[PDB]
């Protein structure tokens, strides 16, 4: 165990992924796309722990989470949890510092049919890079950390 | 800067900053005439037994190779195989053949041939590269002396052994080519044991020639070393009393105090060991600075008295060129 | 009648072209090898030289010397062995002069 | 251009705490407000006093085997009219508030944050920077 | 047990200097500090050798097996 | 003893430095460690038998002289060459840790180099000890290395 009580140091781990993936020519992504990144490489993982009840059979939707369907599996899931919930934070973080430099937060997605680059009003020599300078994560980074 | 600052805490500037990738200028490239030019040797004081000497304007590596290889890889003569007859002191054999061993030989080291280890013992040793020292002495009681005393150099007549007793017996050449040259002790005053009535040693010691890294009884020196020249410097002038107590701070020929001007000077700073006592008093405190000139050694080589230190500083000098030269010359394997 | 074991090239650590280099050699201690680093890092195409004794109890003494591509480092160890030659000469003169003149 | 930033600075404070060779120094900019330093320098090769202007300037290039090699001797470089050069990377942005951002560059240990908006810190690009001062 | 020939840190010669420095004590009445700066012995680690030596040997030779006591 | 650096008590590191290695590395990354290119080189091979290739990086000081810092030498212990594939990333507290003037500044920003933080493989700020290189701690060098 490499943490304080946990399996793995999100600290370093993060840093390490983002120093050894480094390159000034990647262009950051937006906060819903490290959100969508995340998903993907977890969503697989914590979805072959289907959920079974004393019985044997699956447990629905609603009851979920109660305290008699507790199973061995579910340690494992509180890590995914916690390492999405970790994602989530820097992408916060991005989104935080893209409401305080006048552009958009897109830390939900935008719509489902909408494409393009859509930071385009914005001076592109003063408030790109500077939130590019800021924090800029890469999806290299990101599925390195993964 | 070639001044290592001596502060009251720590040594500062102790490294030697001569070579091209200092700074950008990239000087100080190894050039012999320049080198020719500005090394320089003063010699202060030449004994039979002790060396005094300056050598100004060279790196802290060569005159440190030079210290090494006096202290250890200059041969010289000393004993180094005993055979006992009847030795019946106090004293144990093995005790009294270190002792013997440890006594310096007034041999030049020239004159002899390195012994070839793996040769038997029963040609080992020849009449070119082995000394034989014999001693013979037998204490018995004074039959005339005084009834009041105590000492045992009247009580008895050979309680004393001394280095001197150490007589040379010359084998084959060694009876013409050691004629006017004869073995001895360089300290003829060594007591190496002591003797009651009844009591006798004899003994033949066998004298080969060796390095002191081997033995520290090869050594030819009884001390080798060198200090860098001290430098006072004083910063603001120095008046009145506070200059008397400027003068306590350091050895008393070091600095002086003007009759005219009545403020201190330095006199002599190569009398100054550097005792930092000034920098502990607040007064003087940024008045006086310390320091060593890095390329100025003062040498002092004294000899254990089988030859001369002169002699000695030139065969480690020598040493480390045929070092030099025989590296050169071998070749390179892969 | 060469001493083919005085000094060795060790081939694990060498580069390719020969510009950077590690000797080997036996009977020896700091007494020449500070000497031979305090030449050899006066030659101006030298941007490495360092010693080292790795045991105590074996009498040896590796030696590294990284140059640019000017000149490989057999040649700077060549001369480096050479200009400590002259310094001793020079040296020996100096003081064997000074001995004569007083 | 090479340079990526140039100012001139003036001195409040030199803190050599617990250290002989290295200082600390705080410095405000002349003619701007919200630019603020504070640098490790080494002591003895570059005296700093109190109170004192001195020129502080950004550059990613001092023109004008993989070991280093120095640049010969007599070749012309930007650090020929400066008094004190070192080179260090690059290694957090971060934003103080808004309109304001802080650097921080670590000179092989020795380190310089610099505080000022961020339309003057513009150039800065997280890389190898030579960090060039004089008087 | 016998004062040792040379000095153990640097290699001077002090077994000549006891019988000197004893004569020194013993005759001239000089103190201890004085007889060993007159015989040469600048350097403290040679102070020590002769200052901090027991002769035991004197001692150890009252009970000569080869000579009535 | 390679597959045996952590105690399994509590799986921190037990074998480390110990007494004389910390205080000469502590001694070697002091802030007021200057050294030239010569001395620089003979540390180099001092820690590695003259064997090691190394690749000597541009010095910390260049306009006065050329002095590189103790931490650029232990930047080049922890990785010698481009060959060695050693990339480790961390940030750590000393032992002695003396908090900076303003709770806004970040941790390295502090007085007596408290604060160690190693990106790539260079020491970009504090000194090697106990906390960085001893046993007992789970941010040390040894330990990212492992
Ligand atoms: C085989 C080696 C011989 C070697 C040890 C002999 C042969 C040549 C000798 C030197 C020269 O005589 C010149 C000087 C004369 C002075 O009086 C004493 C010193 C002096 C430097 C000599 C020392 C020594 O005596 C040498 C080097
Ligand atoms: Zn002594």
């Amino acid at each position: 165990m490499e943490g304080n009580a946990q399996p793995v140091n999100f600290n370093r781990s993060w840093d390490h992924a983002y120093n050894i993936t480094f390159n000034n020519q990647d262009k950051g992504l937006l906060p819903y796309a490290i959100m969508e990144t995340a998903n993907e490489i977890l969503g697989p993982l914590e979805e072959r722990l289907v959920r079974y009840d004393n019985s044997g059979c699956l447990v629905k939707r609603e009851d979920l989470n109660k305290a008699e369907y507790v199973d061995q599996y579910d340690a494992e899931r509180d890590f995914y949890h916690s390492l999405r919930e970790y994602i989530n934070g820097k992408a916060t973080a991005l989104a935080n510092l893209r409401k305080s430099r006048g552009m958009l937060g897109l830390l939900e997605p935008p719509a489902k049919e909408l494409q393009g680059i859509d930071p385009d009003e914005t001076v592109p020599d003063n408030v790109k890079t500077s939130v590019s300078q800021l924090y800029r994560i890469s999806e290299k980074s990101v599925r390195k950390f993964l | 800067s070639n001044i290592v600052g001596i502060e009251y805490n720590r040594v500062t500037n102790t490294t030697s900053t001569d070579f091209p990738g200092f700074s950008k200028d990239a000087e100080n490239e190894w050039n012999v005439e320049k080198f020719k030019k500005d090394f320089e040797v003063n010699i202060s004081s030449l004994d039979a037994r002790e060396a005094n000497f300056d050598l100004i304007n060279i790196d802290t590596s060569i005159a440190n190779a030079f210290r090494r290889i006096m202290i250890s890889e200059v041969p010289s003569v000393a004993a180094e195989y005993v055979y006992f007859f009847n030795n019946t002191s106090v004293i144990q054999d093995e005790v009294l053949a270190h002792r013997i061993g440890l006594v310096p030989l007034k041999v030049d080291p020239d004159m002899l041939t390195w012994v070839d280890s793996n040769l038997p013992d029963d040609e080992k040793f020849t009449d070119e590269n082995t000394i034989v020292l014999s001693l013979n002495v037998k204490c018995t009681r004074n039959p005339d002396a005084p009834k009041g005393s105590t000492d045992p150099k009247e009580l008895y007549n050979n309680a004393h052994v001394y280095a001197r007793d150490l007589k040379f017996e010359p084998q084959g050449r060694q009876s013409t080519t050691f004629a006017d040259c004869p073995v001895v002790p360089a300290d003829p005053d060594i007591l190496l044991a002591k003797l009651r009535p009844g009591q006798e040693i004899s003994l033949k010691a066998h004298c080969i020639l060796g390095i002191g890294g081997d033995h520290a009884k090869f050594s030819p020196v009884s001390t080798a070393s060198y200090r860098l020249l001290p430098q006072i410097n004083i910063l603001q002038p120095i008046k009145g009393e506070s200059a008397r107590r400027f003068q306590k701070c350091f050895p008393p020929g070091v600095i002086g105090i003007d009759e005219g001007s009545d403020e201190a000077y330095v006199k002599d700073a190569r009398k100054d060991t550097v005792s930092r006592e000034v920098l502990r008093y607040e007064e003087f405190a940024d008045k006086v600075k310390l320091g060593r000139v890095r390329n100025h050694f003062i040498f002092n080589v004294e000899s254990a008295g089988a030859m001369t230190p002169e002699e000695i500083f030139f065969k480690s000098v020598r040493i480390l060129k045929n070092k030099a030269e025989y590296l050169k010359n071998c070749p390179i394997t892969q | 009648e060469p001493d083919r074991e005085k000094i060795k090239l060790l081939t694990q650590a060498t580069s390719e072209d020969g510009t950077s280099a590690s000797f080997q050699i036996v009977e020896e201690d700091h007494t020449l090898g500070n000497a031979l680093r305090y030449v050899i890092m006066k030659n101006p195409d030298v941007e490495f030289c360092g010693y080292s004794i790795p045991h105590p109890s074996e009498n040896l003494l590796n030696i590294r010397i990284q140059t640019y591509g000017e000149t490989t480092a057999v040649d700077a160890l060549q001369k480096g062995l050479k200009d400590l030659m002259d310094l001793c000469d020079v040296v020996e003169s100096k003081f064997t002069e000074k001995i004569k003149s007083m | 251009s090479n340079t990526l930033f140039d100012d001139i600075f003036q001195v409040s404070e030199v803190d050599p705490g617990r250290y002989n060779k290295v200082c600390r120094i705080e410095a405000a900019s002349t003619t701007q407000d919200q630019c603020k330093l504070t640098l490790d320098i080494n002591v003895e090769l570059f005296p700093v006093a109190a109170q004192d202007s001195l020129t502080v300037t950004i550059a990613s290039s001092l023109n004008l085997t993989r070991s280093w090699r120095p640049p010969q001797a007599g070749d012309r470089s930007l650090a020929d009219d400066y008094d004190y050069v070192m080179y260090g990377t690059a290694y957090k942005f971060e934003e103080v508030s808004k309109d304001l951002i802080a650097v921080y560059y670590s000179f092989g240990g020795l380190l310089m944050r610099l505080e000022g908006n961020y339309r003057n810190l513009n150039n800065l690009k997280q890389e190898n920077a030579y960090l060039l001062i004089r008087r | 047990m016998i004062v040792p020939v040379r000095c153990f840190s640097c290699g001077k010669v002090v077994g000549d200097k006891w019988e000197s420095y004893l004569n020194l004590l013993q005759e001239d009445e000089l103190d201890e500090g004085t007889a060993l700066s007159r015989l040469g012995l600048k350097r403290y680690c040679c102070r020590r050798m002769i200052l901090t030596h027991v002769d035991l040997i004197e001692k150890f030779l009252r009970y000569n097996p080869l000579e009535k006591r | 003893v390679k597959n045996n650096l952590l105690t399994p008590k509590s799986g921190e590191p037990i074998i480390a430095a110990t007494q004389d290695f910390i205080t000469g590395s502590y001694l070697i990354s002091h802030k007021d460690s200057f050294y030239d290119r010569a001395t620089l080189t003979q540390l180099l091979s001092m820690m590695s038998d003259g064997i090691e290739h190394f690749d000597i990086p541009p010095p910390a000081i260049m306009k006065p002289y050329y002095l590189w810092t103790g931490k650029q030498v232990f930047s080049l212990l922890i990785k010698p060459n481009h060959n060695s594939p050693v990339v480790i990333n961390l940030d750590a507290k000393n032992k002695v840790f003396v908090p900076p003037k303003s709770k806004s500044l970040p941790n390295e920003m502090s007085q007596n180099d408290g604060f160690v933080i190693i990106r790539g493989s260079q020491i970009l700020s504090g000194v090697m000890d106990k906390s960085v290189l001893g046993d007992g701690k789970k941010h040390s060098v040894f330990y990212t290395i492992l």
